[PDB]
């Protein structure tokens, strides 16, 4: 959790011993029927300071949006993204 | 002319060379929080004793005192003792914060002549006289004070 | 070769200084060896993990 | 002229020759990093200590001694017990892959002068002077002319 800054194939080894394990755990709890018939199946990544300033950045968009009636323009600094992550 | 307005104006506009010798006094003697009863205490961690300590043996330290080309001073059986059974606690230890967040507390209270689970005002000697400081207030910029100005002459 | 003629030497050990030992060859060193441990994982274990998961024709 | 802009031309133009007395000099003490305070350390599995290590019997190092016709030399009960609690718990949990990626790069430490979870910049005498080396930064073809040249010359 606290480090995926790195692109190391560390986490890659890492990476898929947890997804592996994730298809044994649908098998044993969600019938492993289910695992044949459902397609490609992702593990989604715990994100990162890296992505985490793209997703607070389109938040802002959303919040022009909902000001649409009060039109009231917001606009971030790239130093205030990381004081507020 | 009162202990607890004179830190108060020492950001604003006085500095510490101009206070009474009684001000001096007054202002390293302890708070009236002291001398009000609270008789409670916690965390009892304390990096002040050591658990995996043991007795002069007198016999290793007169075979270590006779310089005997020797490979290992200490005794290393208590100190295996509890890195065996450290093993087994969990993983509940949550370690480095007592590194960090605990160990590092108490050294800089060791700094200041404060015993590690102590919360109240504590004194040390800076030069000829005693100045009480705590964790919460530690009257660093006194301590500057009576260092620095008070090398040749005398203050009470 | 260089190393059994000393053992079937008839020396005694006190005569037996780093002089008259003949060094190694530099393959021999554990430096080498560890140098060559610096190289043979570090830089071929990431080659293992790359390309691993594109896939793409 | 500067410390950090030699090393980027070493590789393209100049040799390691021609530079100034004040230049090796400078290029062997550490760089910025070194006074920079950065409190963290990791992996504390050091080769360097033994804990199957005891004390020095005074009764067996008296009998092993006098030549005694002996079989064996060591007491062999920590040994032993090492290994016993490694197979309690091994062949529960573990994939070793350490014996392997940890023990040749705390080798490889110990040639340099550095210790084995010491992530800074570490000296080693070269001839008559020092020069401070670090895992990342390994000095390698410094090492090789300050050996080399340096032979019946002297240079600080």
């Amino acid at each position: 959790f606290d480090a995926d800054n790195s692109g190391t194939p560390e986490y890659k080894r890492v990476m898929e011993d947890v997804r592996l394990s994730l298809i044994k755990k649908c098998k044993k709890v969600f019938k492993p029927e289910f695992v044949n018939r459902i397609d490609k199946i992702g593990v989604f990544e715990p994100l990162n300071k890296k992505n985490l300033h793209k997703i607070v950045a389109l938040r802002f968009k959303k919040l022009e949006k909902r000001l649409e009636e009060k039109n009231i323009q917001v606009s971030v600094s790239e130093k205030a993204i990381d004081y507020i992550i | 002319s009162v202990k607890d307005i004179k830190k108060l104006i020492e950001e604003g506009i006085l500095d510490y060379e101009d206070l009474t010798e009684n001000e001096l006094r007054k202002l390293a003697k302890p708070d009236d929080n002291f001398y009000e009863l609270s008789p409670y205490a916690s965390d009892e961690k304390d990096l002040s004793l050591n658990e995996t300590s043991g007795l002069t043996n007198e016999q290793l330290k007169n075979f270590l005192g006779q310089n005997g080309t020797y490979h290992m001073s200490y005794d290393s059986k208590s100190i295996d003792y509890a890195k065996q059974k450290k093993s087994e606690k969990k993983e509940d230890q949550q370690e480095d914060d007592d590194g960090f967040y605990d160990a590092y507390k108490q050294i800089k209270n060791s700094y200041d002549g404060i015993p590690n689970n102590f919360n109240h005002e504590a004194p040390q000697l800076i030069g000829n006289n005693y100045v009480f400081t705590s964790i919460y207030d530690t009257k660093e910029n006194l301590i500057k004070f009576l260092k620095k100005n008070s090398e040749y002459d005398l203050y009470d | 070769e260089p190393y059994l003629k000393i053992g079937r030497s008839h020396t005694l050990y006190t005569h037996i200084t780093p002089d008259a030992v003949p060094q190694l060859p530099k393959e021999c060193t554990l430096k080498h060896l560890s140098s060559y441990m610096e190289e043979k994982l570090k830089s071929m274990e990431s080659k293992k993990n790359i390309e691993s998961g594109k896939y793409e024709f």
